[PDB]
RNA sequence: AACGAGACUCUGGCAUGCUAACUAGUUACGCGACCGGUCGGCGUAACUUCUUAGAGGGACAAGUGGCGU
């Protein structure tokens, strides 16, 4: 079996939301540019962590993970965030209104209303699930 | 072309089975010199069906703690095991080894399924390595028990006990012992 | 008679002492019918095995 | 002019040096026919074999072997020989000829090109080797 | 990394009714360059360096020192 | 109606071909780099079976080869290696003659003289180096270098400014002068780390590219800023036209190429008739390399070929 | 969060790249013996492939194809 370690994957963790700039799909790349940030001891420990932050930066193509950060990425999704059509989801010209929200709504001194259409409901009264 | 200790061919060589044809490895990348290559077949799970079929042919017969490591003797022990036979066959030696692995295999077989004491055995079938395997087990086996204690020499028995087993004939030890191993097995069905 | 059938694929390892290897496997004449056998040995998917009694279909050992 | 190239069985290691030469083969300043162990002669013989005596014409090969047992040290020789053909070439003919002869080679065996990396595992107290254990007493 | 972050002493002391024996282990800092602990970090202590804050320019400028 | 169609592709390395070299005075011969520690010479045969093959291979290094030149001279050729050196070698019989220590980690970048007589050579120590052709350091440039690692340093071919142009990963572009190291201008606005920098042919205008995947022209001569170019995805490599006043960069896996009098692209190049691989990433393109005359571009590729594009004449 | 596991230390496998060698050799050239060949016969200069041992590299499930909420 070969599993990382708390130790290596919070290392890479760390690496990756601290340095996203700098890091990027080469793993020979990623292995020059942990040794001259991060104070690690020997190679087989540099290797392993700069190993999975090359597997871990390929999955934030992919979109985010529920463990790193990073500012780039929280600009990104605001723009995705401020997103909003043209023509809204709740302007429409006509409303479909059941007859006993009409009544409602005559309660509630809006029987001007010129959107609404009143709809015919059901008439058999089966909403129940059969029993067993 | 590259043939068996310079002299015993390989592409006139047919396998008859389509179940062990994959299985047995003699004809065009497995064309060698000897059956000698320090090769490293026992790394992985199936990689000994690479392995020639007549360098496996070799390593079965240095067998018993006396000959663990004499791979030598088993090189001339085959070599003049296959001189033999085509005096005799008139054949290629080849031919009658793949004949006689052929032939040897048990097909069906049976395996212990009831509880300690009482034996109640199934019949189960057998892959093709494992019975490429055994023909190679039974026939190395045959060998050297009709050599034990005989003027005979080694590969004079191993000859004989190849003609035989190509022949499909009862006067053959792994032939035998198919024979009672199938009997058994489908007394299991 | 003897049939040929081809392994289709590996579903598991049954026996005792898990000696023996659960597969499916499809015939070469009549290709259309697949049954349940139980082998001996090392197999892999693409191994044609020699079935002397061919009416058979496996169980748990 | 000349290459010096090794090859290298468990501790043997073999050393051929190649130059402009007639077509002599030679180790320990030996005919290559008469290395001691004839049984394994064609190995010896596998690598002139497979490319022909063609190519070993304008190149005189000399070898020295030390180390090791007869069987390894006879393997140190095949691939010594088919090293130093391979850098022999690439670096006096052209590079066209060594990719023909090294795939000629390694299709054909790829220890005629690449060293076996194994080597023996140290004896543990407790048993007779690195595996095997002395027989453990019941009652 | 036991062999120098570890400082051990097995001592006897005899009393009226016996020897009772005497344990102590010390556990040192590191102290980079320093006279007591070991230079050397823990083998699995990674140390990562907080970058240096900066902005990235908007606009092109040329410095033309 | 200037369009380029795949000529053919040279194979033979075994990791991604790194650097690519042509000379003038042999137009059938070029030099490639690459990520498995050996050069090769290739003799062009353009036949039908395949564009060229390898003639000599270079094996000297002991790490990854970043980059390699051509002399004026067609017969040396200065290469600049992962293992911490650099090394010149004599395309006659192929082997190495001087080497080139001093640097103490991997030299990333390499330039070797107008006049063949003076060498640059930019690392990830941070200080780019000037060295003789003798196997000595004359400057080391310690005194407000690169903050970050040397990406790319080349000189420029003008003897009337001596002037040398130094890329990092800090984010800068730097203008130095030769006889001295006094920085003359320290161009700002680059965002991401930058890769490679090319100087224009009349030695007026470079061109530099990074991560941001923008690429600035800067006027060599006034010193300002006078471009900026739109390539999508991050530049690996640059490279300007010897006569048809074209830029060429490697963007990812494609090549945009921009008139610079249209301010337009002009064609893009790109294999993509392979799609059976549908869960990974396309091959990228490290370097560029135009040849003598100006018709033919050799490219390479993290997919470790090189693949040759002509400039369709009809 | 901590100990234990892992990491860590020693060892084996690779480097025609680096630093070196009369208490290690190789190649070349002479002198010599014998029938261009052999010489662990003898002496000089080319250097480090072989021997020795220091530094630094090199392997990370890294690349591809499948399976896996």
């Amino acid at each position: 079996g070969r599993v990382r370690t708390k130790t290596v994957k919070k290392a890479a963790r760390v690496i990756i939301e601290k340095y996203y700039t700098r890091l990027g799909n080469d793993f020979h790349t990623n292995k020059r540019v942990c040794e001259e940030i991060a104070i690690i001891p020997s190679k087989k420990l540099r290797n392993k962590i700069a190993g999975y932050v090359t597997h871990l930066m390929k999955r934030i193509q992919r979109g985010p993970v529920r463990g790193i950060s990073i500012k780039l990425q929280e600009e990104e999704r605001e723009r995705r965030d401020n997103y909003v059509p043209e023509v809204s989801a709740l302007d429409q010209e006509i409303i479909e209104v059941d007859p006993d929200t009409k009544e409602m709504l005559k309660l509630l001194d809006f029987g001007s209303l010129s959107n609404l259409q009143v709809t015919q409901p059901t008439v058999g009264m089966n909403f129940k699930t059969p029993r067993g | 072309d590259i043939k068996l200790f310079g002299k015993w061919s390989t592409d006139d060589v047919q396998i008859n089975d389509i179940s062990l044809q994959d299985y047995i490895a003699v004809k065009e990348k497995y064309a060698k010199y000897l059956p000698h290559s320090a090769g490293r077949y026992a790394a992985k799970r199936f990689r000994k069906a690479q392995c020639p079929i007549v360098e496996r042919l070799t390593n079965s017969m240095m067998m018993h703690g006396r000959n663990n490591g004499k791979k030598l003797m088993t090189v001339r022990i085959v070599k003049h095991a296959f001189e033999i036979i085509h005096l005799l066959t008139g054949e290629n030696p080849l031919q009658v080894l793949v004949n006689a692995i052929i032939n040897s295999g048990p097909r069906e077989d049976s395996t212990r399924i009831g509880r300690a004491g009482t034996v109640r055995r199934q019949a189960v079938d057998v892959s093709p390595l494992r019975r490429v395997n055994q023909a190679i087990w039974l026939l190395c086996t045959g060998a050297r028990e009709a050599a034990f204690r005989n003027i005979k020499t080694i590969a004079e028995c191993l000859a004989d006990e190849l003609i035989n087993a190509a022949k499909g004939s009862s006067n053959s030890y792994a032939i035998k012992k198919k024979d009672e191993l199938e009997r058994v097995a489908k007394s299991n069905r | 008679p003897i049939k040929l059938a081809r392994v289709t694929k590996v579903l598991g390892r049954t026996g005792s002492q898990g000696q023996c290897t659960q597969v499916r496997v499809e015939f070469m004449d009549d290709t259309s019918r697949s049954i349940i056998r139980n082998v001996k040995g090392p197999v892999r998917e693409g191994d044609v095995l020699t079935l002397l009694e061919s009416e058979r279909e496996a169980r748990r050992l | 002019q000349s290459v010096q190239v090794f090859g290298r069985k468990k501790t043997a290691t073999a050393v051929a040096h190649c130059k402009r030469g007639n077509g002599l083969i030679k180790v320990n300043g030996r005919p290559l026919e008469m290395i001691e162990p004839r049984t394994l002669q064609y190995k010896l013989l596998e690598p002139v074999l497979l490319l022909g005596k063609e190519r070993f014409a304008g190149v005189d090969i000399r070898v020295r072997v030390k180390g090791g047992g007869h069987v390894a040290q006879i393997y140190a020789i095949r691939q010594s020989i088919s090293k130093a053909l391979v850098a022999y070439y690439q670096k006096y003919v052209d590079e066209a000829s060594k990719k023909e002869i090294k795939d000629i080679l390694i299709q054909y065996d790829r220890t005629l090109l690449v060293a076996d990396p194994r080597r023996c595992e140290s004896k543990k107290f407790g048993g007779p080797g690195a595996r095997a254990r002395y027989q453990k007493s019941y009652r | 990394p036991v062999n120098y972050y570890v400082d051990t002493a097995v001592r006897h002391v005899l009393l009226r009714q016996g020897v009772l024996g005497i344990k102590v282990k010390i556990m040192l800092p590191w102290d980079p360059t320093g006279k007591i602990g070991p230079k050397k970090p823990l083998p699995d202590h990674v140390s990562i360096v907080e970058p240096k804050d900066e902005i990235l320019p908007t606009t092109p400028i040329s410095e033309q020192k | 109606t200037e369009q380029m169609t795949l000529r053919g592709t040279l194979k033979g390395h075994n990791g991604w071909v790194t650097q690519i070299a042509t000379t003038p005075q042999f137009p059938d011969m070029i030099l490639s780099a690459s990520r498995d520690k050996t050069i090769i010479m290739w003799k062009l045969t353009r036949d039908e079976t395949n564009y060229g093959i390898p003639q000599r291979a270079l094996r000297g290094h002991s790490h990854f080869v970043s980059d390699v030149v051509i002399s004026s001279d067609g017969q040396f050729a200065l290469s600049g290696s992962w293992d911490g050196t650099l090394r010149l070698w004599d395309l006659t019989t192929g082997t190495t003659t001087r080497r080139f220590v001093g640097h103490t980690k991997d030299v990333l970048s390499v330039a070797f003289s107008s006049d063949n007589r003076q060498i640059v050579s930019g690392s990830r120590d941070k200080t780019i180096k000037l060295w003789n052709t003798l196997g000595v350091c004359k400057y080391t440039v310690q005194d407000e270098s690169h903050s970050e690692w040397v990406s790319c340093v080349r000189f420029s071919p003008n003897s009337s400014n001596p002037i040398i142009v130094s890329c990092g990963w800090d984010k800068l572009v730097k203008v130095w002068n030769l006889a001295n190291c006094k920085l003359k201008t320290n161009h700002i606005g680059h965002t991401g780390y930058l890769n490679t920098v090319t100087v224009s042919p009349d030695g007026s205008l470079c061109a530099s590219g990074g991560k941001d995947g923008q690429a600035m022209l800067w006027d060599l001569n006034e010193g300002k800023h006078l471009y900026t170019l739109d390539g999508g995805d991050i530049i690996n490599a640059l490279c300007f036209s010897p006569n048809r006043y074209w830029l060429c960069a490697a963007t990812g896996p494609s090549i945009k190429i921009w008139d610079l009098e249209g301010k337009i692209i002009v064609d893009e190049l790109k294999q993509e008739v392979i799609s059976t691989s549908s869960k990974a990433e396309p091959p990228q393109c490290t370097s560029l390399a135009w040849s003598a005359d100006g018709q033919t571009l050799f490219a390479g590729y993290t997919d470790n070929l090189v693949r040759v594009w002509q400039v369709t004449i009809g």
